[PDB]
């Protein structure tokens, strides 16, 4: 169910952190070089793939959601959703966090942080 | 392809199309026959009610009239959105701990009757969790017939822990049209109960000290607002502004044994584990028209505070639109393609019939 999801593809396959940033609902990875820079306007979601105390060979994860000081309902909103789906395409494993700008958890900061201004437009339409 | 999202609320319809920002349609969710023995849907029923008797299908989240709601459901789709239904992939909403047979039903309607190509049923408070840009917290949803708390860890209901009181908007209306004809008026009709129900709405709100308000009530008239009726007559409503939704609080004013929302709220969080208890408390997530009173998160912070551990960190969060919060969260999720991978579809239907939504939603 969360096959459906192309993003998913190939995720948390080795120690490291992989991006992507909600995009009028869409799910679209942020490049390495930008890792770390975040648009105040959107919100992103984080996958964190480390090896865990118990066994220096396998895979544990942390599955953050960050959502900027300006980013919109419809954005908040599928960022939660898809850590979700994200949670679940992983077996359940990922321990998920919410990561709301300038109240991001120690965990989150230890993995870099550099706020841009701006951000992508909105996936909802307006009603009058 | 676009799909329509309708929170079928007890006393509101809320519907219009997923990636929209807001319900396009919003109106009763009533039926309106002649007062003496056709008949109207709707807002047009609402506009005369001075000569209907009005009826709402719904009653505490569970459908009551099924004839009457498929009036209320064609009137959606053919009437107030203008949508031919067979083109439509539609999200349905539910309150948690209804009988099965209500979404059985619900389903059945909507492929036998409506033809929908697919439908989805999702718990509302869930809905407005996930409008809120969370996966954890505990949702407080009170429409105008259902009170549920709905405690969700890591996007999912923890349904043990769920908490639901049969005592919402509806019976805060009917308490107001008592306590007012106790104060020299006379509210009895379905069409008065109309106009109490706009009353509460403008008027009334929770008392951060319910004994202190009603002293500062008997000591002057600075509590009192008027009110113009729809034949001109003006009333003046005093304490009865904050006694109304103190029934939240204290269900005995209507005669209920059962706890007020902040004990429920915090009976759901204790039957949760207790290591998430504490995110829970910091995301007490309101959602509903019944939330709408001024006053009661403050009310709600101060009860939950009396109630919890001395040191427990504790949070309402109050959206400003959360009367349509539940709506809000099904057009974020059915603008999502993997969510609207998981609907039912008209074949899966035609193949396993009304069973298949415990398959697929619950
Ligand atoms: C909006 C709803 C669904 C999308 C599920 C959602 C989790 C989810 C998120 C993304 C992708 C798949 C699943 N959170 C829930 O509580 C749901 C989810 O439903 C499913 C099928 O996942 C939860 C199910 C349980 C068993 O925990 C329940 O509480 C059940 C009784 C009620 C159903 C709740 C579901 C809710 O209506
Ligand atoms: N400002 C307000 N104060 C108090 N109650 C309100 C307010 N606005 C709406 N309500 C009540 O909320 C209920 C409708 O809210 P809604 O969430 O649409 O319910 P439902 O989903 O059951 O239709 C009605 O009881 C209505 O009177
Ligand atoms: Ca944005
Ligand atoms: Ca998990
Ligand atoms: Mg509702």
């Amino acid at each position: 169910a969360s096959q459906h999801e192309d993003a998913w593809k190939g995720a948390g396959k080795q120690v490291g952190v992989e991006i992507w940033r909600i995009q009028q609902f869409k799910v679209v990875p942020v490049p390495k070089k930008h890792h770390g820079s975040f648009y105040t306007g959107d919100s992103y979601i984080v996958l964190s793939t480390y090896h865990p105390k118990t066994n220096p060979d396998k895979l544990a994860y942390d599955v953050h959601f960050w959502l900027g000081a300006f980013t919109t309902q419809d954005e908040a909103g599928t960022a939660a959703y898809k850590t979700v789906e994200l949670d679940d395409y992983l077996g359940g494993l990922p321990v998920q966090y919410r990561e709301v700008q300038g109240y991001e958890s120690e965990r989150f900061l230890s993995l870099f942080l550099r706020i841009l201004d701006g951000g992508v437009e909105t996936g909802f339409h307006h009603v009058e | 392809t676009t799909a329509l999202v309708c929170d079928n609320g007890s006393g509101l319809v809320k519907a219009g199309f997923a990636g929209d920002d807001a319900p396009r349609a919003v109106f009763p969710s009533i039926v309106g026959r002649p007062r003496h023995q056709d008949s109207y849907v709707g807002d047009e029923a609402q506009s005369k009610r001075g000569i209907l008797t009005l009826k709402y299908p719904i009653e505490h989240g569970i459908i009551t009239n099924w004839d009457d709601m498929e009036k209320i459901w064609h009137h959606t789709f053919y009437n107030e959105l203008r949508v031919a239904p067979e083109e439509h992939p539609t999200l349905l909403t539910e309150a948690p701990l209804n009988p099965k047979a209500n979404r059985e039903k619900m389903t059945q309607i909507m492929f036998e009757t409506f033809n929908v190509p697919a439908m989805y049923v999702a718990i509302q408070a869930v809905l407005s969790l996930y409008a809120s840009g969370r996966t954890t917290g505990i949702v407080l949803d009170s429409g105008d017939g259902v009170t549920h708390n709905v405690p969700i860890y890591e996007g999912y209901a923890l349904p043990h822990a769920i908490m639901r009181l049969d005592l919402a908007g509806r019976d805060l209306t009917d308490y107001l049209m008592k306590i007012l004809t106790e104060r020299g008026y006379s509210f009895v009709t379905t069409a008065e109960r109309e106009i109490v129900r706009d009353i509460k709405e403008k008027l009334c709100y929770v008392a951060l000290d319910f004994e202190n308000e009603m002293a500062t009530a008997a000591s002057s008239s600075s509590l009192e607002k008027s009110y113009e009726l729809p034949d001109g007559q003006v009333i003046t409503i005093g304490n009865e502004r904050f006694r109304c939704p103190e029934t939240l609080f204290q269900p005995s004013f209507i005669g209920m044994e059962s706890a007020g929302i902040h004990e429920t709220t915090y009976n759901s969080i204790m039957k949760c584990d207790i290591d998430i208890r504490k995110d829970l408390y910091a995301n007490n997530v309101m959602s509903g028209g019944t939330t709408m009173y001024p006053g009661i998160a403050d009310r709600m912070q101060k009860e939950i505070t009396a109630l919890a551990p001395s040191t427990m960190k504790i949070k309402i969060i109050a959206p400003p639109e959360r009367k349509y919060s539940v709506w809000i969260g099904g057009s974020i999720l059915a603008s999502l393609s993997t969510f609207q991978q998981m609907w039912i579809t008209k074949q899966e239907y035609d193949e396993a019939g009304p069973s298949i939504v415990h398959r697929k939603c619950f």
